[PDB]
DNA sequence: CAGTCCCTGTTCGGGCGCC
RNA sequence: CGGCGCCCGAAACAGGGACUG
């Protein structure tokens, strides 16, 4: 007989499949002689069994090397076994961020040890697990054996610890509903409100219930050494900050420089406001080599001074104080950059973040806007669980405007203005209706297929006509093309007929920016005008002077 | 101790493992207070990591109702449930429901929790309670008795359902039921005073045999199509005739038997847009011949039961819009508009939640049958919000479409 | 009826940053 | 090796336009 710690969880093999029988692959010579003996070790502890007959399994070592250990660590590699074992639900959904933590007035972490150990392997399942690795280095052929607890590097020791240990805790929170835990791996972090003392009598009141389990927590533990250091966090009761960021100052850039450099910024944008990526973000274009050799531009180096300056001074974040609400302001950077500040009382931020991803081929900034307050709802949601009051560069007219003219379903949620420049706008608007007086200008254009050649051109009720060849071109740019001319021929006010569904649906969204360079033009000529009118017909019907400036340029 | 209708997924494929999407504070509240209860009653109850499926679920209050409801999106499961619903038991679909002076919708899926569950199937019915910010892990439960909104839980409860309203049915046989998912559809001609005092009379027959039931009212011999319609005009406008004529082109599709020819040529030279030209009278009687071919039916659009529905919403603005439900293009079965919804002039994501509703409604009504949307929107607008809005029990299926305009001309 | 292109957007894949 | 965030690519996927007798 052995002992029984803690409730055990009933896992299954994927149906129709039976557990692995497998050869050796290299692991380093010298730490290996080691476990001859530890294994011994273990079997009286409760870790180890073996029998003879009944094992047809065998596993391999394969493994990863780490950093900062005053001891070494052992492992054995399950792999096969692995394939062949049911899938888990894990239970690790992401960590939360430290902004979304509420104030506690005491926080200690304990550390358990023996972790993985300490955790029951499924009766009925503890077969699956024999294994054999080299002695020091070999001489007689060997022996085996079987696990008993949650094996390293098996794929439900995580998922199975993490459920356990939840189930553990559960009737000591009932019965403090005002502690507060949370379980990251093997450690814990326990905090309260209540006073100092009093709280470090439910630490040891806790560890007791640990045991109880059969959960060992040393006294090497520190109350004492908060901030705790976390996943690039520095974590005190009061306020956080993230962990301290290295700017590389080397003269020679290569692109996986660059790369190393950005994830840094946007990792340091949670805190530090202002961060600006896109300069440094353009170098990345089209490149094949990873290795590849890249000059900073001077606009990028110029951001990269404001960004390092921002670094300079240090920040730190506070915590979420649910009595008191959410606060979001956005400010606009420029180049389809933007930064927020998400804070509750006035210029002490939770936390900072950009958003700078630019979406479609054309776009705006009230789109763009939009973009962000969605992203940042969602970060909200995720973190705060509401929905921040938001603040805006726009004006409540100039947003009533676009979304109750755009074609799609488009919302920001409760917001008010933040009188901030840049301010946000709306850099021209198309007319509902045909413009009196204007000059009604006739566009087509086309192009050939085959050749890559064609002309655009126009003709008005006035009689004045234009017709220009293009080279190496689409059907589409010349549909494009064509609008383009018709607005530098015409006066201030002008109305188009355009047979392009294509062009159409371009132009009527009302982009102030664009990746094609045509675009950019006639968006440039569209801010200059006073007044356009531009109206869609379909081709080939027999239409107005549509028909005859079809002629003009398919000919 | 009763027995169980056991239940399989049909072939080939697993149970729904689909992630649970982030709630707010306030209905991870609601769910806490509400699944702890229904686990008290044994409903549901825990459990752990060997279950590696996940049904999405999240809360609602119905219209008019300060009482919050559970919703699971069973919809991954309904798809891999489905050759069991459809195939093995049907329902009967009432013609005349839809013919009806009053419809009213009642809320029976609380019965659903008497029948128990195949033990079998209890692990595909798996969901997680989420947690603000990632502080706790899920509280993950699966379900024992009949699912809520699951599409075999109203199948499986069909012989205990048609029992309990026998009674009523052969008393009041003039009266129309039906049911879709956690609802039941009923309705009467009925004056509505008689009506509302039935529907409670309905309510006490399955009160008093076990149920609870948390204004309901449709009235779909109302319920009005939106013919395609031409501008009246006076004077016509070179980019009247125009606008005109690109519609009549579209239209087209729709009504073979049009024409454009002498509209067309009034276009003739190269004019200014607001010129007006008036109308020959050769042009002006095919125009207003053709103002009658769009009074008509369209040839062979009848609705086919093996095919599904497909909805398209336009937004047409100032509050408006419009609607088509079709199983093949240009055949449409049904057209519509909308305006003055709730969050007109103030939130377009509210009114197409409505929207979406309001047709899904009338979709199962009408064919028994929910749509499958094209919804005006970015994925994520759409995605981060609709939940708010959401004041149904069922979820119907939607993508995510953007056209400018030139379909608008839906409406003028 | 099918098969060429042109254009745009949305999956995915890469590779950083934090484990 | 997985999670989250991100930047790029489009070799691919999808939608819509347009031509080919
Ligand atoms: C790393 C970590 C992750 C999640 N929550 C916490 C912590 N540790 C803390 O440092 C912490 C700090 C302040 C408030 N809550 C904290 N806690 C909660 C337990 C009291
Ligand atoms: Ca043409």
């Amino acid at each position: 007989v052995p002992i029984s710690p803690i409730e055990t969880v009933p896992v299954k093999l994927k149906p129709g499949m039976d557990g692995p029988k497998v050869k050796q692959w290299p692991l380093t010579e010298e730490k290996i002689k080691a476990l001859v003996e530890i294994c011994t070790e273990m079997e009286k502890e409760g870790k180890i069994s073996k029998i003879g007959p009944e094992n047809p399994y065998n596993t391999p070592v394969f493994a990863i090397k780490k950093k900062d250990s005053t001891k070494w660590r052992k492992l054995v590699d399950f792999r096969e076994l692995n394939k062949r074992t049911q899938d888990f639900w894990e239970v690790q959904l992401g960590i939360p961020h430290p902004a979304g933590l509420k104030k506690k007035k005491s926080v200690t972490v304990l550390d358990v040890g023996d972790a993985y150990f300490s955790v029951p392997l499924d009766e009925d399942f503890r077969k699956y697990t024999a294994f054999t690795i080299p002695s020091i280095n070999n001489e007689t052929p060997g022996i085996r054996y079987q696990y008993n607890v949650l094996p390293q590097g098996w794929k439900g020791s995580p998922a199975i610890f993490q459920s356990s240990m939840t189930k553990i805790l559960e009737p000591f929170k009932k019965q403090n509903p005002d502690i507060v835990i949370y379980q990251y791996m093997d450690d814990l972090y326990v905090g309260s409100d209540l006073e100092i003392g009093q709280h470090r009598t439910k630490i040891e009141e806790l560890r007791q219930h640990l045991l109880r389990w059969g959960l060992t927590t040393p006294d090497k533990k520190h109350q004492k050494e908060p901030p705790f250091l976390w996943m690039g966090y520095e974590l005190h009761p009061d306020k956080w900050t993230v962990q301290p960021i290295v700017l590389p100052e080397k003269d020679s850039w290569t692109v996986n420089d660059i790369c190393k450099l950005v994830g840094k910024l946007n990792w340091a944008s949670q805190i530090y406001p202002g961060i600006k990526v896109r300069q440094l973000s353009k170098l990345l274009r089209g490149t094949k080599a990873l290795t590849e050799v890249i000059p900073l531009t001077e606009e990028a180096e110029l951001e990269l001074a404001e960004n390092r300056e921002i670094l300079k001074e240090p920040v730190h974040g506070v915590y979420y104080d649910p009595s008191k609400d959410l606060i979001a302001e956005i400010q606009k950077q420029g180049q389809g950059q933007w930064t927020y500040q998400i804070y509750q009382e006035p210029f002490k931020n939770l936390k900072t973040g950009k958003y700078a991803r630019m979406r479609g081929a054309h776009t705006n900034d009230v789109k763009q806007l939009t973009e962000a307050v969605q992203k940042i709802t969602t970060e909200s949601i995720v973190i705060w669980g509401k929905t921040p009051k938001f603040k805006l560069p726009i004006q409540k007219e100039t947003w009533e405007t676009w979304w109750t003219e755009y074609w799609q379903a488009t919302w920001i949620p409760e917001w008010e203005f933040v009188n901030t420049p840049p301010l946000v706008k709306l850099w021209y608007q198309l007319e509902k209706e045909p413009i009196v007086g204007a000059e009604t200008f006739y566009v087509d254009g086309a192009a050939n297929r085959e050749t890559k050649l064609g002309k655009a051109g126009y003709v008005t009720n006035k009689g004045r006509q234009k017709v220009v060849p293009l080279t190496n071109t689409t059907n589409q740019k010349t549909e494009l093309q064509a609008i383009y001319l018709a607005l530098q021929d015409s006066g201030l006010e002008v109305n188009i007929v355009t047979n392009s569904q294509y062009a159409l649906g371009i132009i009527q969204a009302q982009p102030d920016k664009s990746e094609s360079e045509l675009v950019n033009q006639i968006i440039e000529q569209l801010i200059k005008k006073e007044k356009v009118y531009l109206a869609w017909v379909p081709a080939h019907k027999g239409i107005g002077g549509n028909e005859q400036v079809d002629k003009l340029v398919s000919a | 101790p009763i027995e169980t209708v056991p239940v399989k997924l049909k072939p080939g494929m697993d149970g729904p493992k689909v992630k649970q999407w982030p709630l707010t504070e306030e209905k991870i509240k609601a769910l806490v207070e509400i699944c702890t209860e229904m686990e008290k009653e044994g409903k549901i109850s825990k459990i752990g990591p060997e279950n590696p499926y996940n049904t999405p679920v999240f809360a609602i209050k119905k219209k008019d109702s300060t009482k919050w409801r559970k919703l699971v999106d069973f919809r991954e499961l309904n798809k891999r449930t489905q050759d069991f619903w459809e195939v093995q038991l049907g329902i009967p679909h009432p013609a005349g429901l839809k013919k009806k002076k009053s419809v009213t919708v009642l809320d029976v899926g609380d019965a659903y929790f008497s029948v128990p569950l195949d033990e079998d199937f209890r692990k595909y019915t798996a969901f997680t309670i989420p947690s603000i910010n990632n502080e706790t892990p899920g509280i993950r439960y699966q379900y024992n008795v009949l699912p809520q909104g699951w599409k075999g839980s109203p199948a499986i409860f069909q012989s205990s359902m048609t029992k309990i309203l026998e009674p009523f049915k052969k008393q009041n046989p003039d009266i129309v039921i039906y049911q879709y998912m956690d609802d039941l559809y009923v309705g009467s001609d009925l004056e509505i005073g008689q009506h509302r005092t039935k529907i409670e009379e309905l309510r006490q027959h399955l009160l008093r045999w076990g149920l609870t039931t948390p204004g309901y009212e449709l009235h779909p011999d109302k319920w009005t199509v939106q013919p395609i319609v031409l501008p009246e005009k006076d004077s016509w406008t070179v980019n009247d005739i125009q606008k005109l004529v690109g519609k009549l082109n579209w239209a087209s599709q729709i009504y073979p038997g049009i024409k454009v020819r002498q509209l067309s040529k009034l276009l003739r030279g190269t004019k200014a847009l607001t010129e007006v030209i008036p109308l020959t009278e050769e042009a002006e009687l095919e125009l207003a011949e053709n103002r009658e071919i769009l009074k008509e039916p369209v040839h062979g659009v009848y609705y086919d039961p093996s095919k599904d529905l497909i909805a398209e919403i336009q937004k047409q603005g100032q509050g408006q819009w419009t609607y088509q439900i079709y199983q093949e293009p240009f055949k449409n079965l049904k057209t519509g508009k909308y305006a003055r919804m709730r969050g007109a002039h103030t939130n377009d994501v509210k009114q197409l939640t409505e929207a979406v509703q309001k047709i899904t409604t009338e979709s199962i009504v009408i064919w028994g049958k929910t749509p499958k949307f094209k919804l005006p929107i970015q994925k994520e607008t759409w995605e981060t919000w609709w939940t708010e809005y959401w004041q149904a029990t069922w979820i119907p299926e939607w993508e995510f479409v953007n056209t400018p305009p030139l379909v608008k001309l839906w409406y003028q």
